């Protein structure tokens, strides 16, 4: 099995063009070129999680008074998955128990209450931050961006040399960058530790704007820029600081 | 892109995540479109004048007090039982306390590569950095973690331990022309460096003693001083040379 | 002891038909006029294998028979009535959950009277040596009693070498722990350990309950001390009540004690040298300081602090079995009090022998009435 | 203000022109300040301190028996002064100290100024519950009171009265054996009473400082007291 494994600096998401997906960019070792280079890695399949705290005692949703039976986990699990789901489109998810703290300002919480996890594809649309139910007391992780949660979910800790495994090469290129690779599920890639970040390619540029005359506009007239290839992120800063420039 | 709640926030979340908890939601709204001072005794001061950097004062008081989300009973708060066990904030506080002592160490530790030794101290310098941003993490409005009983507590004890220590270096037969929880100007009436400075370290012995976990420190000497304003003065900075002179810096 | 391979099931049938539930409801809830007191009550159970568990609770009397038949917990104890439900502990904000209610009770120990004995030891108890606890209860209950004006005081047998005391009075049960230490304070007067030979001192004027102490051990000390023990048989037995008198005397003591032929007659001679003995050459006072020190050191009881120190302390409950000799915590009948023999108390092994041959068809009915008895009291108090 | 001794736990709600607050303010500092000094030099029970204090409080007219002067002027000042130097004091445990220290000692010479005849009453305008025994009861349990006295000499039960208290406000008097007890309630002689008084007194000032000094952050924007409460006694 084919596995490469590459140093991530940046990551890239969005809730409306690709929902449920995450783009990552790093330098990944390439050893034709014996050196790093440019690669962008797209997560995909980032599933929303939600906590549904649950009320200990089940209250008429219309007025809040008493109903007159407990609240089981079973009971909320059933109430969701039966009115929530079809109110809120939602085909697929996998509702779990839990067990899970709070130590926060939202008012009248549990410290250590049992929960509903609900683990369903980003694709489908997201609940109302100030959902309310019959059965649960109310929900949790509504409007969690998926970089949040990749990050919290793979313990990522920063910049760090991130190996994939089961690499898809998707048939179109998606970016600018050298290589390019496809991960089904957050849980394909794993962190390693015992390695060294590899250097970085540095460019310093600045240009020269100028008021259009006739009526308050900028306009670029002058750019200057110089560039630093193997620049090392850990040694001293390489003296002289760049090796070659261009200027317009 | 700057913003040091940014670092410290995702700093929390991974320490809660790790310690299974229920982080707060992101802030729906979001759209962010961006203590105590002393009145300064303004004067020209002759004798030498030093600087003791009340850096990290904020992240002492939460180890001391042991404040935290999981501590502090919320509903101005009171201050947690001593006998409660270690919050979470506090732990992680601890923890960065802890490994910039390490790093310390390693560079007391000579022969040692010069790259090696400057890796060092950036590492220092970092830690030092997010520990000074702990605080501004938690007591902010536009932070995810907004906790604003603990900030009021927070800043109260930080007021209370600076006007006991003002009070305390007076009984000392010094006088204190300025400090607002990151610095204190001491006016020594000392003309001898080396006087100056074995008051300073007995001054930060003696606070140390009595706030254990208060890391107090020298940051700088003036020869003489024109106070005005914060950050408004004219001063001859003592740079210490090497056989205990030093070069009066215009500045 | 008791055999523990047949303790589960007798166990088992002890828990399962034995235990009064309807009373023990009816007690720990003192008449269900707090709201949750009966929920927020602790108890604690102490399993096979010493393995224990603490913040138990219950909802209601039929929850308590379902968990505790479901169980069969070896050892069961009463804990403080909590802010929250204990069954919760853990969904409660750390510090917010704090003791806030609990009895005041005192426990008495035999093992205490180590130093003070010399039939049984340890454990081990007889007819002779077990008078201590009687007039001990007796002191403690006069002191409880008239000094302090405690009415509900619910006296149950620790099961194996001593005793407990159970004060529910409504204010009794909001005292804090600064306050209940003051009490043990109050009625605590033998102080000193092992470490210190003379491990009693009385000041120039004694103390009403000091006085009321000695007119009630001068009542029993003959009984006890003089012919059951025999304290002063030979210089063997005497040099132990020698070694606390001043050396002065000694000598003559000694002579006497050797010229003397039993515990009466030398009781007689010490009280004449210590009215002769001026124990401070200023004054010409003579008094039993010497003697009365005897008999308190020998006789005054000896609480444990730590015990009723801590608001949440937990204590053995009533009717519950002792793992270590099978006997049962029964109620101390103060009527009967001097007649009361714990080796006559019907072990489990007794009971389920009396039964395996209602509670008022065994000998738990008079312990039961008792126990009735303190709670018919308290409801007519409310 | 039906006392003269009272307690200070209800701040009033008045309004007065700024030249009374900063002469009341004044005032009462004056006052701690000779009770620290004439303290410091004399002894505490000395009848030369009390007349020099005697002077000083009528000189700065701050409490006096009741009269009709009384019943107006001294005891509002007085009120109105202690809450003045409670927000100046609050702000560092040792001026919280010293103010509790000084207003001890004003309190236990007030106290000790007090006629007996009145004490009942002003424990009954405390607001807790002190209790005087009878002439019959005390000539009955003397012999009681004198055996659970304290290393007290004699078996003497002079014209001190003696009163009926819970044992729960004698914790630290009775947890000794240095007091009687009957039905709960403790018997005590009038120096334990004035000792368990100016206790009690303490621990609510302590917990009215702090409060204080945690409302201070609110009242502390004027800008016409900052300059004179933050430096009253510095
Ligand atoms: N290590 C301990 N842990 C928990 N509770 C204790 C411990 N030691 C003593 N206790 C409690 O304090 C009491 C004092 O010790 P002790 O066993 O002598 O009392 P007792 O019940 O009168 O003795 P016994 O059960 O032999 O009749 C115990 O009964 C027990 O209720
Ligand atoms: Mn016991
Ligand atoms: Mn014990
Ligand atoms: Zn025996």
């Amino acid at each position: 099995e084919q596995v490469f494994h590459f140093y991530w600096l940046d990551a890239y998401e969005d809730q409306y063009n690709q929902p449920g997906v995450v783009f990552l960019f790093g330098k990944v070792w390439i050893e034709s070129a014996e050196t790093h280079v440019s690669c962008c890695v797209m997560v995909k399949n980032i599933e929303r999680t939600l906590y549904f705290l649950p009320r200990e005692m089940k209250i008429d949703l219309n007025t809040g008074k008493e109903t007159g039976t407990p609240i089981s986990m079973k009971d909320v699990y059933e109430e969701f998955d039966e009115k929530i789901a079809t109110k809120y489109k939602i085909m697929k998810f996998k509702s779990k128990p839990v067990e899970k703290n709070y130590a926060f300002e939202i008012p009248d919480v549990p410290e250590k209450s049992e929960y509903l996890e609900v683990k369903y594809s980003a694709e489908m649309p997201q609940l109302p931050q100030d959902l309310k139910g019959e059965t649960f007391s109310h929900v949790f992780g509504t409007n969690t961006s998926s970089l949040e949660l990749f990050l919290m979910n793979r313990k990522i800790k920063g910049p760090c040399w991130l190996e994939v495994k089961s690499p898809q090469l998707l048939n179109q290129p998606v970016s600018w960058c050298k290589v390019e690779a496809m991960a089904l599920k957050p849980d394909l890639v794993n962190v390693i530790k015992d390695v060294s970040p590899p250097p970085l390619v540095v460019m310093a540029f600045s240009m020269k704007t100028m008021q259009n005359a006739k009526n308050h506009q900028n306009e670029i007239i002058a750019m200057a820029a110089l560039v630093h290839h193997s620049f090392a992120l850990d040694k001293a800063a390489p003296k002289p600081p760049f090796q070659s420039h261009f200027c317009v | 892109m700057g913003g040091r709640s940014e670092r410290n926030e995702f700093l929390l979340l991974h320490a809660f995540y790790e310690n299974n908890y229920i982080v707060p939601d992101k802030q729906i709204f979001r759209k962010p479109q961006q203590g105590l001072v002393l009145d300064p005794k303004v004067g020209f001061y002759d004798k030498f004048i030093l600087l003791l950097d009340f850096n990290s004062l904020y992240p002492s008081i939460i180890q001391e007090f042991n404040i935290c989300f999981t501590t502090v009973q919320r509903v101005i708060p009171e201050l947690p039982d001593p006998s409660l066990e270690m919050g979470i904030l506090p732990r992680e506080i601890r923890k960065l306390v802890e490994r910039r002592k390490q790093v310390k160490q390693l560079m007391k530790q000579q022969d040692l590569n010069p790259d090696l030794i400057l890796q060092y101290d950036i590492r220092q310098k970092a830690l030092k950095l997010t520990a000074n941003s702990m605080y501004g993490c938690l007591g902010f409005s536009y932070s995810r973690f907004y906790a604003k009983p603990l900030a009021a507590l927070v800043t109260y004890k930080g007021r209370e331990i600076l006007m006991h220590t003002k009070e305390m270096v007076q009984k000392m037969n010094l006088e204190v022309i300025y400090g607002d929880t990151d610095s204190i100007m001491i006016n020594t009436n000392s003309t001898n460096l080396e006087e100056v400075f074995k008051l300073g370290n007995k001054v930060k012995s003696e606070v140390n003693k009595l706030y254990k976990l208060l890391e107090i420190d020298i940051d700088g000497v003036f020869k003489s001083l024109l106070l005005l304003k914060k950050k408004k003065y004219a001063a001859l900075v003592v740079e210490p040379t090497s056989d205990g002179n030093y070069v009066t810096k215009q500045e | 002891t008791f055999d523990p391979t047949e303790l589960p099931e007798l166990l088992k049938l002890y828990y399962r038909r034995l235990f009064p539930y309807s009373q023990y409801y009816r007690w720990l809830n003192y008449g269900g006029v707090i709201k949750n007191y009966f929920q927020h009550r602790e108890f604690s159970f102490t399993l096979k294998d010493d393995i224990y568990i603490r913040y138990q609770s219950f909802n209601n009397q039929s929850d308590l028979e379902k968990e505790m038949q479901k169980m069969n917990p070896y050892k069961i104890d009463i804990g403080a009535v909590y802010s929250h439900r204990p069954n919760q502990h853990n969904t409660v904000k750390l510090g917010a959950f704090q003791a806030q209610e609990k009895e005041l009770v005192f426990d008495i120990d035999m093992t205490d009277y180590d130093d003070v004995r010399r039939c049984c030891s340890s454990a081990d108890i007889c007819p002779k040596c077990w008078t201590l606890m009687t007039m001990a209860i007796r002191i403690i209950d006069r002191a409880l009693k008239e000094d302090f004006g405690f009415k509900h005081r619910l006296w149950v047998y620790s099961g194996r070498r001593g005793v407990h005391c159970w004060v529910c009075d409504e204010s009794v049960r909001k005292l804090s722990s600064a306050v209940r230490s003051g009490i043990v304070e109050y009625l605590s007067l033998v102080k000193g350990g092992q470490d210190v030979k003379k491990k009693v001192h009385l000041s120039e004027k004694i103390h009403p309950f000091i006085r009321k102490s000695i007119n009630i051990i001068k009542k029993y000390f003959e009984e006890y001390a003089l012919v059951n023990q025999d304290i002063l048989e030979n210089k063997e037995s005497w040099d132990k009540i020698l070694a606390l008198v001043p050396e002065t005397i000694h000598d003559e003591l000694q002579q006497s004690f050797q010229k003397s032929h039993n515990s009466l007659q030398r009781w007689e001679h010490l009280k004449k040298v210590a009215s002769r003995y001026q124990n401070n050459i200023k004054n010409d006072k003579y008094g039993p300081w010497l003697e009365w020190e005897i008999m308190l050191q020998y006789c005054f009881p000896r609480l444990d602090i730590n015990v009723s120190k801590g608001i949440n302390h937990l204590l053995k409950s009533p009717f519950s079995v002792h793992p270590k000799t099978g006997r049962i915590s029964v109620p101390i009948d103060l009527q009967k009090v001097d007649q009361f023999d714990p080796f006559t108390v019907p072990t489990i092994s007794f009971i389920c022998r009396e039964l395996d041959a209602d509670y008022k068809k065994t000998s738990l009915a008079p312990y039961v009435k008792v126990f009735e008895h303190f709670l018919e009291n308290l409801d007519k108090s409310r | 203000y039906p006392h003269c001794l009272q307690f200070y736990l209800q701040p009033p709600s008045e309004n007065i022109s700024l030249i009374e607050f900063e002469n009341l303010a004044i005032d009462r500092v004056k006052l701690l300040k000779s009770v620290e000094n004439l303290g410091v030099s004399y002894v505490k029970g000395t009848e030369q301190y009390q007349s020099k204090l005697e002077s000083e409080l009528r000189k700065l007219k701050f409490s006096y028996r009741e009269n009709l002067e009384d019943e107006y002027e001294p005891r509002r000042r007085d009120h109105i002064s202690h809450f003045i130097l409670r927000l100046a004091y609050c702000q560092s445990e040792e001026l919280r100290r010293w103010f509790i220290q000084q207003e001890m000692d004003l309190l236990r010479f007030r106290f000790s100024i007090l006629p007996k005849d009145k004490i009942q009453d002003f424990l009954k305008d405390s607001q807790l519950q002190f209790e005087a025994i009878s002439d019959e009861e005390k000539t009955l349990r003397e012999q009681e009171i004198v055996a659970s006295s304290p290393s007290l000499s004699g078996l003497k039960l002079g014209f001190e009265s003696i009163y009926k208290i819970p044992f729960a406000d004698a914790l630290d008097l009775f947890r000794g054996r240095k007091v009687y007890l009957e039905d709960g309630f403790a018997y005590v002689p009038l120096k334990d009473i004035v000792a368990i008084i100016l206790n009690e007194f303490r621990a609510k000032l302590s917990k009215a400082l702090a409060l204080t000094a945690r409302s201070l952050p609110a009242v502390q924007s004027d800008e016409r007291l900052q300059p004179l409460l933050n430096h009253l006694s510095h």
